[PDB]
């Protein structure tokens, strides 16, 4: 459509001033490009610790879930002498494997561009124009000259002085929808396990599904072949397969039956995050250096990693 | 005295005349879009509606060029649009599935 | 022509040249977007395209969707901006529509489209309309309006140079299009300038004209003075404070911000007229040619002399005639005019 | 070659207003007065109907608008 129009119309000089000088043009252009884009700084650089994630609150395949990207399947056919240690390290086959890219030692900041972490003041039932004004006022009220957010803006998990004035808290089901966000931003890892063995929970120690562990341990891991120790051999897993049930730890998390749930915390990062607003920075820097320069400068910063964070699907747009 | 004349002015050199023939065939469209026999009806209705409306207001004009039926490009494209993927296989001799 | 490229041949003439062979086009090949859509999403996208096409053809426009830009530009050999102009002004004709096959599940149709593409020789952007205000003259008792027949209708000024255009055989297809455009010189009394004819016409006294100009000034031509403004010569008038002149309110304009000007600046010109021009315009009763811009004293005089001489003294209107002789003689010999006036009133 | 027309910027002067409401001012004259600042408009904000549509339905609605 746009090209067709472009192809028949020449340019005309109009005797008003340059839009680049006008505040409404500056403010609306920084908004259309950087409204929801924020930079978070760790107190110091500390990655997610483990490669294997136990997270039974998520349903398994058998809607789609984003965490199924990291799900390890259990396969009945394997090569000879095959072991999980050889491929997924210390992950439990049938759970989730976190790649080394998400666990970089030197990552000091997290850049994200999404609306999904705002506290109650934000509602998609309200109008675009209203939500704009509400954000625009909050970002003025939460900032003094610079682009650094006041600690008040943050959730309690990222700062002692956080009062959720801009951002909500991350919850237990957020891992299933938004994996990367949790892995990069959570200050602590919390498990949620219905696996027989964890927290020493033995099958006797219980003081259609009922009181049962989802996956029980088997004797060992093994394979057997028939003069063909290469391609196709039967595999016997160290734990059960959840394919038949698939809803168990989800339906357990929503309490529809009692069960022996296990939860353990593990600290990762100090609760002293700092947050910058790229929208507020765009407004501010454009007063000194003009918008053309600032816009091009900040657009390159969204591509620091080589993929521009703003073109990613909304829920998955988190980068260290 | 004088006033502006905002509109451009073009000096003519020559005119070039062209004839273009547009050909439409709903089966080609219905194959690609994996359409069902029900939606093939909708496509056929929708196309006739638009084409008939145009047909109803426009009379016929003689254009002083040779007949398209004599032109290769017309022949090639018509045979294609119709028969491109149509083939005839002959058995060595007639033998059915047993 | 065997190729579109041939249209650029220098030893052609201004006319219509047809490409010899028909362009053949299948819609299924043209509309890529539908090819990847499925079910009713495909159907509705096509409906939008077909309805658009129909809309363009009713307005005699060309829907360029069904022709390759690059191919056309590579055949025509033209700049990006020239192609914009070419594609704006080109017009379409439907010479046949034909259903070729009809089944309850399947149809086919054919359409014959004829296009005429104007090829530009030149394009002019910064243009002014002319307006001819003339001058008033008082002569042997008669008020006369005098005008020069200018040989151009447009002034153009792209950058610095100012050009005077005569146009012929024009039409509007968004822009103005003309067959013939002749560059001309302004009027003057010299070899290098145009020798334009001068027209006179008798007019009723008092004559007042006041045109409010858009920028806030007023254009005045009046037989009489008011607010200091000289009579007979026209002028562009501006005031610092609202006042009444000629029975209407000349307002102070609003302050404006300055910008780069493209206003023309015509040559000045001195024009001699016949001594009795007011009488010559009067006895005709119509707007009449009196001189040319360049014309010699001798040729200017021998023009109306026989006519004027045959306005001789008659038994029936001697007093009237004597009064006209006094008005004619006043400026030449005042002492004879006062005498003739006295005899006339006697 | 690069075209651009001065057809609306030929005269070398411009009369401007701070507010659309100013156009009603009695002691103006017949002429062209420009509002001094550009109106700035996002289409996302302007088309509410597409905001609550989803998938190819949203896309086809916008196509009809454009
Ligand atoms: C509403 O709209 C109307 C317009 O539609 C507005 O009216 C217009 O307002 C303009 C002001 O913005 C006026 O322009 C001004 O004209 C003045 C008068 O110009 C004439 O005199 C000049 C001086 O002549 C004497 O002195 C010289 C020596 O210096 C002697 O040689 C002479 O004998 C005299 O003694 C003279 O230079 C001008 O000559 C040019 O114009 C005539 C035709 O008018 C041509 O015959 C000439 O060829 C010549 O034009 C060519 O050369 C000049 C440079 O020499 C170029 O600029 C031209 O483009 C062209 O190539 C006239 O005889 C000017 O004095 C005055 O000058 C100011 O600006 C210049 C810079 O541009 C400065 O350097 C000066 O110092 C000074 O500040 C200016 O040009 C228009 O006349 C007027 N239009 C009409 C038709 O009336 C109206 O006001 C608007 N109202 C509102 C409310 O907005
Ligand atoms: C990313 O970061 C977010 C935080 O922003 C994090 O979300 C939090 O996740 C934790 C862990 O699931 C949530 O806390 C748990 O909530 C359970 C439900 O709370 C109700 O019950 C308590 C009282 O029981 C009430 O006070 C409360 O108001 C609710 O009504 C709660 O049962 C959990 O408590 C058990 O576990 C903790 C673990 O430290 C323990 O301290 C408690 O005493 C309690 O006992 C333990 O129970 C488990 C089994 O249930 C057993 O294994 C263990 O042996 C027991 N230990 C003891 C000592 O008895 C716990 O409070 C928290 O609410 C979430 N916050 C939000 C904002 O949602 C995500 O999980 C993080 N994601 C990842 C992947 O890291
Ligand atoms: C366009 O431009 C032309 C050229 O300027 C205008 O015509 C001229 O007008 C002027 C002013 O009225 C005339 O000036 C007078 O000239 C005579 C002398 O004329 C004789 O000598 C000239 C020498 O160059 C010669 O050109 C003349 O030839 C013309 O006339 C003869 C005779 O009829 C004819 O045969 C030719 O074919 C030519 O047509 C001629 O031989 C001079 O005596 C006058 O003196 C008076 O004015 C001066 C100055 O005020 C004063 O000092 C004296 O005391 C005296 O009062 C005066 O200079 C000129 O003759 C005109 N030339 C022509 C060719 O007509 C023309 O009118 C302009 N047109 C328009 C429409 O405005
Ligand atoms: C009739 O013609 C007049 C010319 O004879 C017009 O007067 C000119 O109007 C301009 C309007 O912009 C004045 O500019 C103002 O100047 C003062 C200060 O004066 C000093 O600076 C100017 C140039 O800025 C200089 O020209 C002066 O000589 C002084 O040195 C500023 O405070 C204003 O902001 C504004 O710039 C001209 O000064 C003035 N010139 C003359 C010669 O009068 C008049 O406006 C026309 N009026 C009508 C009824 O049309
Ligand atoms: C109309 O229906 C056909 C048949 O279903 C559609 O073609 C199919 O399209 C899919 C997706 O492009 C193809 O699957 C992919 O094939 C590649 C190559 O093998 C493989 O790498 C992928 O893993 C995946 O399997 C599928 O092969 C293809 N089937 C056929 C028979 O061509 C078609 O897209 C539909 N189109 C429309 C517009 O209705
Ligand atoms: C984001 O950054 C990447 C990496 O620097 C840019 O990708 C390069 O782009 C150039 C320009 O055409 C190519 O020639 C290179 O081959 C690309 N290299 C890689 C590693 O992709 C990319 O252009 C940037 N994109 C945006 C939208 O900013
Ligand atoms: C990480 O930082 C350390 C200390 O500066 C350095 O030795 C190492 O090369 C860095 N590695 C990467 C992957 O950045
Ligand atoms: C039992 O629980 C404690 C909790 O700290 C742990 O240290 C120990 O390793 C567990 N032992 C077994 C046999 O699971
Ligand atoms: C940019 O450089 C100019 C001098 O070239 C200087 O005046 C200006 O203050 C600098 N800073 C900004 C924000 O433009």
């Amino acid at each position: 459509e746009m090209q067709s129009l472009s192809d028949v119309m020449i340019d005309f000089e109009i005797p008003l001033g340059d839009p680049r000088d006008q505040e409404q043009y500056i403010h609306r252009k920084c908004y259309q490009e950087f409204a929801n884009c924020y930079l978070v700084k760790y107190k110091e650089p500390k990655p997610w610790p483990k490669e294997g994630l136990i997270a039974d609150q998520c349903p398994l395949p058998g809607n789609r879930q984003s965490i199924w990207d990291y799900y390890i399947k259990v396969e009945s056919i394997r090569p000879a002498n095959w072991t999980t240690k050889s491929k997924y390290g210390q992950a439990r086959l049938g759970s989730f494997y976190i790649p080394s890219s998400l666990r970089q030692i030197n990552v000091s900041h997290v850049l994200f561009c999404s609306d999904q972490l705002y506290s109650k003041w934000y509602n998609i039932e309200n109008t675009i124009e209203q939500n704009e004004r509400f954000l625009l006022n909050k970002l003025n009220n939460l900032t003094s000259g610079t682009s650094v957010l006041k600690k008040r803006a943050l959730p309690k998990d990222w700062s002692s002085q956080g009062k959720n004035a801009l951002f909500r808290e991350i919850n237990v089901l957020d891992i299933c929808s938004k994996p990367e966000s949790v892995i990069l931003l959570n200050t602590s890892y919390y498990s949620f396990s219905l696996w027989e063995g964890d927290c020493n929970f033995t099958k006797d120690m219980i003081s259609p599904y009922a009181c049962r562990f989802w996956r029980s341990k088997n004797e060992k891991e093994e394979t057997k072949c028939r003069d063909g120790e290469t391609k196709r051999c039967l595999y016997y897993p160290l734990w059960d397969s959840p394919e038949s049930t698939y809803d168990f730890g989800y339906l357990a998390y929503q309490k529809n039956f009692p069960s022996p749930i296990c939860i353990e915390q593990q600290k990762i990062r100090d609760q002293d995050y700092e947050v910058y607003s790229l929208y507020q920075e765009c407004k501010i820097a454009s007063k000194a250096y003009g918008i053309d320069t600032v816009l091009f400068s900040l657009k390159n910063f969204l591509n620091y990693t080589g993929t521009p964070v703003n073109e990613m699907p909304n829920a998955r747009a988190f980068v260290g | 005295y004088y006033e502006p004349h905002p509109e451009p002015i073009v000096v003519k050199e020559r005119v070039l005349g062209l004839s273009q023939i547009l050909m439409i065939n709903s089966e080609n469209i219905a194959n690609n879009a994996n359409l069902t026999q029900e939606v093939k009806k909708l496509l056929t209705e929708m196309v006739n509606e638009e084409m008939q409306s145009l047909s109803d207001v426009m009379i016929d004009f003689e254009i002083p060029l040779g007949d398209p039926r004599d032109q290769e490009q017309y022949i090639h494209r018509k045979c294609y649009q119709e028969f491109a993927n149509c083939y005839l296989v002959k058995y060595k001799e007639p033998k059915p599935w047993p | 022509l065997s190729q579109i490229s041939d249209i650029n041949d220098e030893n052609l003439q201004q006319g219509i040249y047809l490409l010899r062979d028909h362009v053949i086009t299948l819609m299924e090949a043209t509309l890529h977007d539908i090819s990847v859509m499925e079910g009713m999403f495909a159907v509705q996208h096509l409906h939008t395209h077909l309805n658009h096409l129909k809309t363009m053809l009713l307005e005699r426009r060309i829907d360029w969707t069904y022709m390759s830009s690059t191919w056309l530009q590579q055949q025509l050999q033209k700049s990006d901006d020239e192609m914009k102009v070419i594609k704006r002004i080109a017009r379409s004709l439907v010479y046949y529509v034909k259903q070729t096959h009809s089944s309850p599940t399947a149809t086919a149709w054919e359409i014959g489209l004829y296009y005429e593409l104007v090829i530009p020789k030149h394009i002019y952007l910064n243009n002014w309309n002319v307006v001819n205000i003339g001058h008033l003259v008082k002569s042997a008792g008669q008020l006369t309006h005098v005008t020069i027949a200018h040989p151009y209708e447009i002034i153009n000024k792209e950058c610095v140079e100012t050009i005077y255009l005569h146009l012929e055989d024009c039409t509007r297809q968004d822009y103005v299009i003309c067959d013939v455009v002749k560059i001309v010189q302004p009027c003057g009394n010299s070899s290098d300038t145009s020798d334009c004819p001068v027209w006179a016409e008798a007019v009723k006294e008092p004559f007042v004209q006041v045109n409010p100009l858009k920028n806030g000034s007023y254009l005045v031509l009046a037989s009489s003075t008011d607010c200091q403004i000289p009579p007979y010569v026209p002028s562009i008038v501006t005031v610092n404070e609202t006042t009444s002149c000629f029975g209407l309110d000349f307002k102070r304009p609003l302050v404006a911000e300055e910008r780069l000007s493209f206003e023309p600046r015509l040559p000045n010109l001195q024009l001699r007229l016949p001594h009795l021009v007011g009488i010559i315009a009067k006895i005709k009763g119509i707007k009449i040619e009196v001189t040319s811009s360049g014309e010699s004293i001798k040729e200017q005089i021998e023009r109306a002399k026989a006519e004027l001489l045959r306005l001789d003294i008659h038994e029936g209107d001697t007093p009237a005639w004597i009064q006209q002789l006094a008005a004619a003689t006043k400026d030449v010999w005042p002492a004879a005019a006062s005498a003739l006036q006295g005899i006339g009133n006697f | 070659a690069k075209l651009r027309s001065m057809g609306y910027a030929l005269t070398g002067a411009v009369q401007t207003l701070s507010q659309i409401s100013d156009i009603n001012d009695e002691n103006l004259q017949q002429g062209i007065y420009l509002l001094r600042d550009h109106v700035i408009t996002l289409m996302e904000a302007t088309l509410h109907d597409i905001s609550v549509m989803e998938g190819m339905f949203a896309v086809q609605h916008l196509h009809t608008h454009l």
